[PDB]
């Protein structure tokens, strides 16, 4: 209703990761179904390999 | 007729695994070890080997 001038601001509430670099975090989660009483299990994934 | 018995069974197996270790310095220490039968040597160990 006023559209007046407002004051500079480097506090964007939610700016594009295509106008600046942008934190993120998802790391990946690897399940070992334990479906029964007892589980055949295996190691855990070799990252490695 | 002209038999011959069953083979011996070769089978050959492959497997590998990768790993991710670390290690570190150490300086050169000495001592003597005495052991039973009145073993004696002079040991040498390098702690960065």
């Amino acid at each position: 209703t006023a559209a007046v001038t407002t004051a500079w601001s480097e506090q964007f509430p939610n700016i594009s990761a295509s106008s600046t670099s942008r934190d993120i975090n998802n790391p990946v989660i690897v399940d070992y179904s334990l479906p029964y009483f007892e589980n055949n299990v295996p190691k855990d994934v070799g990252i490695y390999d | 007729f002209s038999g011959a018995p069953q083979p011996n069974q070769h089978h050959t197996l492959v497997y590998g695994k990768s790993y991710h270790f670390t290690i570190t310095n150490g300086l050169p220490e000495f001592r003597h070890l005495a052991t039973t039968n009145s073993g004696y040597y002079a040991q040498q160990r390098f702690k960065h080997i």
